[PDB]
C-alpha cells in the first residue's frame, strides 16, 4: 500500500534538482554532489575515473539508504584545480572510451 | 496454474516452452533431463519452471460455466 | 516488557513502505528479532511530556544498565561477525575501497590516515580504517591467557588515542561485556557520542562485509574423513567402557557408592562415560575444523552458535535424557519394542551416535523427539510461571 | 517460511542489476542470513538446497524421505559430474562494483511457502477514535478500529 | 587505446564476446544498464470487455504485461507522460486486443500470436509479439473450454525495467573475468586441495595458465571480461549490447549537461 | 486490573518491527502512513507561526 | 626526515602461524650480538626465505596525523626509492629490561614489530610515528 | 523368482495399496 | 538419489 | 486440511510429554505449541 | 481430491476432533505418596459396552 | 509385516515375496482380475493389526533386508544388529511414524526436533491452493498463490498427500549470504 510508486526511481521530483554541489568545510577545496535519481550504475562509473587522474586527492560515493534513489559524491583536489572542472573531465573521458567501444563492437559485429 | 511465462530469476521467456515439452515427453519418451536441454535452457533458474511446474488449469476446465 | 530497557524513546525518521525500521544494536534489549514481530509506539502530545522522553528514557541514555551494571546494548549478529574479519592480520583494503568506507563514517575528518604499507602498493589495514570510526582519546588494555605485547596469536586488546594497536575485536571487547569498548566509551565521552559510535562502527562493517562477501554450507559440517574415523573409535571405546560396567553390575561385583542406591550408581556412572565420550568427540571435531571453515569463524567471533553445536553437526548428538534420566521404560522392560526385554545397552536407553549431518535411525530419532519435546514443554511452564513471579 | 522450520519476513527488496550474481549469470531470487544455521542446528535446510540443485540439473526429483541410504557424498559427487562446485559453494560477484566476492556463496534453489501473516493485515495507527460505550476508553481491535 | 571487443559467439539469442581494455567498473557498469535502462515497449494496460475464463482476470492482465513484444523501432515511441494528449494515442501507444472464443469440444488455446494490432503504426516496426518457437505460436496466455469467452483491449505503452521488471529486455547476463585467480580477488573454501576441487571455468581456456613458481605481481588490474548476453526476443541481440552502451551514454551526457548549467 | 492500572489508549501504532543499518542507534523509521494517521498537537508562537501556516 | 636507525639483519626463522598473507621473522643483528629483531611482514608483496640478510632503516620522515596522505604524483623524489618495502606504524611500549638492553615495540597497523639491543643504540626511537624500511 | 525374499523400496508398493484400500481420512468414514 | 516415477515405463517394458 | 481431519484430542503420569507406547501410532513431531502443547495429537 | 469425512451444519465445514478417555474395565493400582492413610488404591471404572 | 520362521531354507523371513507384490502393481498400474489389494494382503495373513497392547508381547524389526538375514563406507549412518532371532513382526517402512504435516518436511532425522515441531505448526498455515473447485465456490477468506510448484526435493509419502497435486509454495534460488546487512 504504502509502496512508493516505481517512476521515483528515475522520472526526476517535481522542481527537483539533477545535481547538488554543496562544498564541504572539513577538508579545503573538496565539495560533494548529491545527484537524484541516480544508483551505483552511474555511480561506480564516474569515481574509477576520478581516480584515474592523478590530480584528483579524493573521490568516493554512497547512496545513503536504498529506499531513496539518490547518492552523494565527494571529490578533493590539489589547490588551484577546481573539482567540478575535474568532474567534468571525467564524463568528457568516459562517453569518449563508450563511443569508441560502440564504434569497435559493431564493427566486430558485421563480421559476423 | 498455466505456465509462468518468462523465469521468477533470469527472465528468459519459458511459456511457449511448456508445449513442445509435454510434446517431447509424451512423444519421444525422452527423460526430463534430455527434454530441457533439447528446449534449450541452459540454466537450472529456467529448468525449475518447466520441471516443478504443477499444471491445475486443466483440472480448473471441467467445471461447467 | 519486562525491562525498563523494553520502553525507550525514540527519534522518528519517516521512511515509506510498512513496517517500523530501527538499527539492529536496539534488537537485543526488546528480546526482538524480526520475524513477524510487532512492537508498539506512543506519541507524547504535551510539550512537557515529549521534553521528558527525549532527557529520560531515551535510548543512548539507556546503554548501561542497572540490572547487570555493563552494556546491555552492543555489536551483534553478522556485523560482529564481520568486524572480526576486517581486524584479522591477513586483512588489508586497496586504496579505491579504503576511501569509500572513510566516506561512510559520516563525522569523519577528511584526513586520510597514512597507509600501513607503502611500496610495494598503499595498504591499509583493517585495524587502521576501523580506528577512523573509534572516537579519540580512548585507552583500552585487555590481556588474556597466551597475550604478550606482541601476543602472536593476537588475543586480547589494546587501544591508545583511539588507535587500535592489536587484538581482534570480538564479543569480549566490542560486544556487550562488562569491560567493552562500548562501556568505556560511555562514561570517557559521554553517551550521546557512545550512540553515535555504533552507527560508524556499523556502517564500516557493514560496508566492508557486503563487498567481502560472507556465507555458510553443507562443507563447514563435514569433517574429514581421518577424523570421521577418530570420532568413530573414540565413541566405541566408551560404548565398550559401558559394556564392561554392565558386565561388572551383572555379576553384582559392583559396589555403589555411599547414599546412592546400586542402580544409580550405575546410570550415573554410564551416564558419565557418555557425556564425556560426546565432549571428546566434540573437541576433535572442532581441532579439526581449519580457520576457513565459516561457521568456526561464526563461533570464533561469538556471534551465533557455541562449541555444542559444532559437536552436534560434525561429531555426536549424545545422550537424550527425559526429566534428567535416560530414556525410560514405556513398554514392559524395554524402551521400544524393536529390544529386547531388560537391555540396558546407551542404543537400548536413548544415546544418540550419529551427527545430524550423518542423520538418525529411527529409534534415535524417536528419543530425540522425546527430548525435544521435554524441553518444549517446561519451556511453556518456565516462561508461564516466572511472568507471574514477575508480578 | 521454508519446510525445515525457518521463518523469516523480507526484509528488503532489490533489482536484478543489485543481487550478487554467479557468472552463469544466475541471479538470487532470495538471501537469508547465514547466522540462521548453526543456531538452529537445521541441516536438512542445507542438505535439501544441494539435493535440490542436482535434482534442477539432471531433471530428476530428488527423494528426500527421513530414512534411507541417500548420503550427502554421495550427492556431492552426483553434483560435481555436473561440473559445479560439489559442496554448492559458487563463486559471486557483488551487484554493485561487479566484483568477486572474497568468500563464495552457498547458493542454490529451495522451497518456500509464504505464509498468512501479511504486513497489510497487521498495520494499525489510532489518534482520536470510538470509545466503548461503558468504560468510554478506546474500542479493542484493528478491525473496529481500537486503540 | 580504447576497449577493444571479440565476438565469440553470435546467434539469434545469444551474444558471447570478451571485452578487454576497459576497468571494471565501466564493464558492470554496461552489464548493469542493458539489465535495467534500455528502452522497451510493453502492455501497460488492460481493458478486459468479457472474461468468462477460470483464471482471474487481473491474473490474465499479469501474464499479458509479461508477453514480449518487437521493440526494433521504440526508440521513436515516445513516453506516456511525454505525449500531451489525455492517456495514450498513437504516439506514446500501441494498441493491441485479442479475441478468444472456445469453439471445439477440445480444450482451445488462447495464444500470443492471437493479438492483433489495432492502431495505426505510422510503418514503424513495433508492438507484433514475437514467436521464437519453431512452430509458430508463442506464449500461451490461457486456455478455454467451449462456452467460456475472452475478449479484452490491451495498451502498450513504452517503458524500462527499472520501472517493471516487464520491460527488461534482456535475460541472464554471464560476466566474468580472470579465470584463473590471479588477481586474487577470491580466495577459495576447500576440503584438503583447492585446485582439485573447484571446477576448472571454460573461459580459463582463453588466458593463460597460472606458472605457480611465480611471485604474485600486485601491480595488476582486472581487464579481459567475459560476457554472455542473452535477449528475451523483443530486441535482437546486438542492438541490446548497442543500444544499452549508447543509452549509459546518454546517462552520462545528462550529467555533463546539468554541469554546463550552473 | 483491565480498565484501570492499565488501559487501551489512543495515539499508538503497532506493526511489523524489521531492521535496517542505515539508522542510527536511536532512532526508528515510521512509515508515512502511520505518522499521516497520528498527530502531535504543537501550539503556535511567533517561531512556528510561518512552518504552522504552511502545514495548514 | 633523517634516519633514526639501521643496520643489516638475517633471518632466523620464518612463522606462517594461522596466517596466508603475515609471517612472523625471527631475524637477528649482523653486528651486534645483543640487537634482536621479531617483526611481522606480509608475504605476499615481499617474500621472505630463512637465513636472507636484511637492510633494516626507521627513518621517521621520508622526507628530504594533521598531514593528509596523497597518492603520490609522479617524478616525486620520497625517498623510499631505496627500500624495496616500507611500512608505518608507532612504538606504543617502551620495555626496559636488563643492563643495557632496551626493547622498543612498533605497530604497524596491526602488524607488530620488537626491537632490542644496546642502549647506546635506540636511544633516538621516543614515541614519535616511525617508517620501517627494508631491502632485498 | 516369486518366492525370494523383498528389498526395502519394494515396501512403498505395499503402502499404496493400503491407502488404495482406506483413503487419508477414512477412520472418521468407517 | 531422486525419486523414480518412471516406473510406467518399467512396469509396462518387464509386464 | 488433512492434519486436521486426522486430528485427536486430549481432555485436561505427565501427559504432555511424548510416551513409549506411541511408537508409531502418533506423530512425535506434529503438536501445537502453547497451553495446549502435548494434549492434542496427531494420527 | 476434496477428502470428505466432515459434517456441512448452517453452511459452515464442521469436524468432529477425536474425543479421548481412559479405557474402562481394567484394574489400575496407585501409591498414594502423601500423609493419607491410603497406601495404594486399586482403581477400576465399569461401564456397559 | 508378519516374520515367520517356518521356511524350507534356514532362518525367518517375512511372508510377503516378490510375487504378491508384483501382483499388487499389477492392479495399481492396470486401474488383471479380482484386484489383489489390501484386504487380500490381510486376508491371507501377511500384513497383521497391531494395537499398543498386542504391542507389548512381540519384537519389530526396523527393516527387513538389514535386520532379517545374518551376517561399509564412512558416509551411512550407524545401525545396530540382527542377533536377535526371534522377530515376529517386521515393520512396513519406519517413516510412516511420521503424521500428515511432517511428512512434508525432507529429511526430518537430520533436523533438531523442535525445528520439525514449528514445521508442523507453521506448514497448517501456509498459503497454497486448498481445493481445485474453489472458484464456485463461498467462503471466507480463501487464499490462493498464482503459480504453485511441487518441491523438487521431496518425500515419497507425498505421493499419498496429493501434495505433488496441490502444491503449497514456490521453488525460488536461495543464497546463504550476509550481504547489505538488511
Ligand atoms: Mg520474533
Ligand atoms: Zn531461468
Ligand atoms: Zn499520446
Amino acid at each position: 500500500m504504502n509502496a512508493p510508486d516505481r517512476f521515483e526511481l528515475f522520472l526526476l521530483g517535481e522542481g527537483e534538482s539533477k545535481l547538488k554541489i554543496d562544498p564541504d568545510t572539513k577538508a579545503p577545496n573538496a565539495v560533494v554532489i548529491t545527484f537524484e535519481k541516480e544508483d551505483h550504475t552511474l555511480g561506480n562509473l564516474i569515481r574509477a575515473e576520478l581516480l584515474n587522474d592523478r590530480k584528483v586527492l579524493f573521490a568516493a560515493y554512497k547512496v545513503e539508504h536504498p529506499f531513496f534513489a539518490r547518492f552523494k559524491l565527494r571529490i578533493q583536489t590539489t589547490e588551484g584545480y577546481d573539482p567540478k572542472d575535474a568532474l567534468k573531465n571525467a564524463c568528457n573521458s568516459i562517453i569518449n572510451k563508450l563511443g569508441a567501444l560502440k564504434t569497435n563492437f559493431e564493427t566486430e559485429w558485421n563480421l559476423q | 496454474m498455466i505456465v509462468p511465462v518468462r523465469c521468477f530469476s533470469c527472465g528468459k521467456v519459458v511459456g511457449d516452452k511448456w508445449e513442445s515439452y509435454l510434446n517431447l515427453l509424451q512423444e519421444d519418451e525422452l527423460d526430463e533431463g534430455t527434454a530441457l536441454s533439447r528446449l534449450g535452457l541452459k540454466r537450472y533458474c529456467c529448468r525449475r519452471m518447466i520441471l516443478t511446474h504443477v499444471d491445475l488449469i486443466e483440472k480448473f476446465l471441467r467445471y461447467n460455466p | 516488557s519486562l525491562h525498563k530497557m523494553s520502553m525507550m524513546a525514540h527519534r522518528v525518521k519517516v521512511i515509506p513502505y510498512s513496517t517500523f525500521r530501527l538499527n539492529l544494536s536496539v534488537t537485543s534489549p526488546y528480546n526482538a528479532d524480526f520475524d513477524g514481530d510487532e512492537m508498539n509506539l506512543h506519541v507524547p502530545q504535551s510539550e512537557e511530556t515529549r521534553a521528558e522522553l527525549s532527557q529520560l528514557c531515551a535510548v543512548p541514555l539507556q546503554i548501561v544498565s542497572p540490572q547487570s551494571n555493563k552494556p546491555c546494548m552492543g555489536i551483534v549478529q553478522d556485523t560482529l561477525c564481520g568486524i572480526r574479519k576486517l581486524t584479522l592480520r591477513d586483512t588489508f583494503i586497496e586504496l579505491d575501497q579504503v576511501l569509500n568506507m572513510l566516506y561512510w563514517v559520516p563525522d569523519w575528518d577528511g584526513v586520510i590516515p597514512t597507509p600501513a604499507i607503502i611500496k610495494p602498493k598503499p595498504l591499509w589495514s583493517g585495524k587502521q580504517i576501523l580506528s577512523v570510526a573509534i572516537p579519540n582519546g580512548i585507552h583500552l588494555q585487555r590481556f588474556d591467557e597466551g597475550t604478550t605485547l606482541l601476543s602472536p596469536k593476537d588475543n586480547g586488546m589494546l587501544i591508545i588515542d583511539g588507535q587500535i594497536i592489536f587484538g581482534v575485536v570480538e564479543k569480549k571487547t566490542v560486544g556487550s561485556s562488562n569491560g567493552g569498548l562500548i562501556h568505556v566509551v560511555t562514561r570517557e565521552k559521554g553517551p550521546q557520542v557512545c550512540a553515535k559510535l555504533f552507527g560508524n562502527i556499523q556502517k564500516v562493517v557493514n560496508f566492508w562485509l557486503l563487498h567481502n562477501g560472507f556465507s555458510t554450507g553443507i562443507g563447514d559440517t563435514i569433517a574429514d574423513g581421518p577424523t570421521m574415523r577418530e570420532i568413530t573409535e573414540t565413541i566405541a571405546e566408551a560404548k565398550k567402557k559401558v559394556l564392561d560396567v554392565t558386565k561388572e553390575a551383572q555379576a553384582n561385583l559392583l559396589t555403589a557408592k555411599h547414599g546412592m542406591t546400586l542402580r544409580e550408581s550405575f546410570e550415573d556412572n554410564v551416564v558419565r562415560f557418555l557425556n564425556e565420550a560426546r565432549d571428546k568427540a566434540g573437541r576433535l571435531a572442532e581441532v579439526n575444523l581449519k580457520d576457513l571453515n565459516n561457521v568456526k569463524q561464526m563461533v570464533m567471533a561469538g556471534s551465533k552458535g557455541s562449541f555444542i553445536n559444532i559437536a552436534q553437526m560434525s561429531a555426536c548428538v549424545g545422550q537424550q535424557s527425559v526429566e534428567g534420566k535416560r530414556i525410560a521404560f514405556g513398554f514392559v522392560d524395554r524402551t521400544l519394542p524393536h529390544f529386547s526385554k531388560d537391555d540396558y545397552s546407551p542404543e537400548s536407553k536413548g544415546f544418540v551416535e550419529n551427527s545430524y549431518l550423518r542423520g538418525l535411525t529411527p529409534q534415535e530419532f524417536f528419543f530425540h523427539a522425546m527430548g525435544g519435546r521435554e524441553g518444549l514443554i517446561d519451556t511453556a511452564v518456565k516462561t508461564a510461571e516466572t511472568g507471574y513471579i514477575q508480578r | 517460511a521454508s519446510r525445515h522450520g525457518q521463518k523469516g519476513t523480507i526484509g528488503i527488496t532489490y533489482r536484478r542489476e543489485d543481487m550478487p550474481f554467479t557468472a552463469e549469470g544466475i541471479v538470487p531470487d532470495l538471501i537469508i542470513n547465514p547466522h540462521a544455521i548453526p543456531s538452529r542446528m537445521t541441516v536438512a535446510h542445507l542438505i535439501e538446497c544441494l539435493l535440490s540443485k542436482v535434482a534442477a540439473l539432471s531433471g530428476n526429483e530428488g527423494d528426500a524421505s527421513p530414512f534411507t541410504d541417500i548420503t550427502v557424498e554421495g550427492i556431492s559427487k552426483l553434483l560435481r559430474e555436473h561440473g559445479y562446485q560439489s559442496r554448492g559453494f559458487e563463486v559471486m560477484y557483488n551487484g554493485h562494483t561487479g566484483k568477486k566476492l572474497m568468500a563464495q556463496i552457498f547458493f542454490g534453489p529451495t522451497y518456500y511457502q509464504r505464509l498468512r501473516h501479511m504486513v497489510d493485515d497487521k498495520i494499525h495507527a489510532r489518534a482520536r477514535g470510538p470509545m466503548q460505550v461503558l468504560t468510554r476508553q478506546p474500542v479493542e481491535g484493528r478491525s473496529r478500529d481500537g486503540g | 587505446e580504447g576497449p577493444q571487443v571479440k565476438i565469440r559467439e553470435a546467434s539469434k539469442d545469444n551474444v558471447d564476446f570478451i571485452l578487454s581494455n576497459v576497468d571494471l567498473a565501466m564493464a558492470n557498469s554496461l552489464r548493469r544498464v542493458m539489465i535495467a535502462e534500455i528502452p522497451t515497449l510493453a502492455i501497460d494496460s488492460v481493458e478486459v470487455e468479457t472474461n468468462t475464463t477460470v483464471l482471474a482476470d487481473e491474473f490474465i492482465a499479469h501474464r499479458l504485461g509479461l508477453i514480449p513484444l518487437q521493440s526494433m523501432d521504440i526508440e521513436q515511441l515516445e513516453y506516456s507522460r511525454d505525449c500531451f494528449c489525455e492517456d495514450h494515442c498513437d504516439k506514446c501507444s500501441v494498441v493491441l486486443t485479442l479475441q478468444a472464443f472456445g469453439e471445439s469440444e477440445s480444450t482451445t488455446n488462447v495464444y500470443s500470436k492471437d493479438l492483433v494490432i489495432v492502431s495505426n503504426l505510422m510503418g514503424r516496426n513495433i508492438g507484433h509479439p514475437i514467436i521464437q518457437d519453431k512452430e509458430g505460436n508463442g506464449v500461451l496466455i490461457c486456455k478455454l473450454r467451449k462456452g467460456q469467452e475472452l475478449k479484452l483491449t490491451c495498451v502498450a505503452k513504452k517503458g524500462i525495467a527499472k520501472e517493471h521488471a516487464k520491460w527488461g529486455p534482456a535475460a541472464a547476463i554471464e560476466f566474468e573475468y580472470d579465470p584463473w585467480n590471479k588477481l586474487k580477488h577470491t580466495d577459495y573454501w576447500y576440503e584438503q586441495d583447492s585446485a582439485k576441487e573447484w571446477p576448472q571455468s571454460k573461459n580459463c581456456e582463453y588466458e593463460d595458465p597460472p606458472n605457480e613458481g611465480d611471485p604474485f605481481d600486485y601491480k595488476a588490474q582486472a581487464d579481459t571480461f567475459y560476457m554472455n548476453v542473452e535477449s528475451v526476443g523483443s530486441i535482437p541481440v546486438d542492438q541490446v549490447v548497442v543500444r544499452g552502451i549508447d543509452t549509459l551514454q546518454k546517462k552520462v551526457a545528462s550529467i555533463l549537461l546539468a554541469l554546463t548549467q550552473m | 486490573r483491565g480498565n484501570l492500572m492499565g488501559k487501551r489508549v489512543d495515539f499508538s501504532a503497532r506493526t511489523v518491527i524489521s531492521g535496517d543499518p542505515n539508522l542510527e542507534l536511536d532512532q526508528v523509521g515510521v512509515p508515512k502512513s502511520i505518522a499521516k494517521t497520528l498527530t502531535y498537537p504543537e501550539v503556535v508562537t511567533p517561531y512556528n507561526i510561518d512552518r504552522l501556516t504552511q502545514l495548514v | 626526515s633523517n634516519t633514526l636507525f639501521d643496520d643489516i639483519f638475517q633471518v632466523s626463522e620464518v612463522d606462517p602461524g594461522r596466517y596466508n598473507k603475515v609471517c612472523r621473522i625471527e631475524a637477528a643483528s649482523t653486528t651486534q650480538d645483543q640487537c634482536k629483531l621479531t617483526l611481522d611482514i606480509n608475504v605476499e608483496l615481499f617474500p621472505v626465505a630463512a637465513q636472507d640478510s636484511l637492510t633494516v632503516t626507521i627513518a621517521s620522515s621520508l622526507n628530504l596525523a594533521t598531514r593528509s596522505w596523497r597518492p603520490p604524483q609522479a617524478g616525486d623524489r620520497s625517498l623510499a626509492d631505496d627500500y624495496d618495502y616500507v611500512m608505518y606504524g608507532t612504538a606504543y611500549k617502551f620495555e626496559e629490561v636488563s643492563k643495557d638492553l632496551i626493547a622498543v615495540y612498533y605497530s604497524f597497523g596491526g602488524l607488530l614489530m620488537r626491537l632490542e639491543g644496546n642502549y647506546r643504540n635506540l636511544n633516538n626511537l621516543k614515541q614519535e610515528n616511525a617508517y620501517l624500511l627494508i631491502r632485498r | 523368482d516369486e518366492s525370494a525374499p523383498i528389498t526395502a523400496e519394494d515396501s512403498w508398493a505395499v503402502i499404496s495399496a493400503f491407502f488404495r484400500e482406506k483413503g487419508l481420512v477414512s477412520q472418521q468414514l468407517d | 538419489f531422486i525419486k523414480r516415477d518412471r516406473m510406467r515405463r518399467n512396469f509396462l517394458r518387464m509386464r | 486440511t488433512l492434519s486436521h481431519l486426522r486430528r485427536t484430542n486430549t481432555p485436561i503420569a505427565k501427559p504432555r510429554q511424548l510416551h513409549n507406547t506411541h511408537w508409531g501410532l502418533v506423530c512425535p513431531a506434529e503438536t501445537p505449541e502453547g497451553q495446549a502443547c502435548g494434549l492434542v495429537k496427531n494420527l | 481430491f476434496d477428502m470428505g469425512g466432515y459434517f456441512i451444519i448452517n453452511g459452515s465445514e464442521k469436524v468432529l476432533i477425536a474425543q479421548e478417555r481412559s479405557a474402562g474395565n481394567i484394574v489400575q493400582v496407585f501409591k498414594k505418596a502423601a500423609p493419607s492413610p491410603i497406601s495404594h488404591v486399586a482403581e477400576i471404572r465399569s461401564a456397559l459396552e | 509385516f508378519i516374520v515367520e520362521d517356518d521356511e524350507s531354507l534356514g532362518h525367518k523371513e517375512l511372508k510377503v515375496r516378490k510375487g504378491h507384490i508384483a501382483k499388487l502393481m499389477a492392479t495399481e498400474y492396470q486401474d488383471d482380475v479380482e484386484e489383489y489389494t489390501w484386504s487380500s494382503l490381510l486376508n491371507e495373513g501377511l500384513v497383521e493389526y497391531i494395537d499398543a497392547e498386542e504391542e507389548e508381547s512381540i519384537l519389530i524389526a526396523m527393516q527387513p533386508e538389514d535386520l532379517e538375514p545374518a551376517e561399509v563406507d564412512p558416509a551411512k549412518r550407524i545401525r545396530v544388529s540382527h542377533h536377535a532371532t526371534t522377530f515376529t513382526h517386521c515393520e512396513i517402512h519406519p517413516s510412516m511414524i511420521l503424521g500428515v504435516a511432517a511428512s512434508i518436511i525432507p529429511f526430518p532425522d537430520h533436523n533438531q526436533s523442535p525445528r520439525n515441531t514449528y514445521q508442523s505448526a507453521m506448514g497448517k498455515q501456509a498459503m497454497g491452493v486448498f481445493l481445485t473447485n474453489y472458484n464456485v465456490r463461498m467462503d471466507t477468506m480463501a487464499n490462493i498463490l498464482y503459480y504453485p510448484q511441487k518441491p523438487l526435493g521431496t518425500t515419497r509419502a507425498m505421493e499419498y498427500l496429493k501434495f505433488r497435486e496441490l502444491p503449497a509454495g514456490q521453488n525460488a534460488i536461495v543464497a546463504i549470504a550476509c550481504y547489505s546487512g538488511y
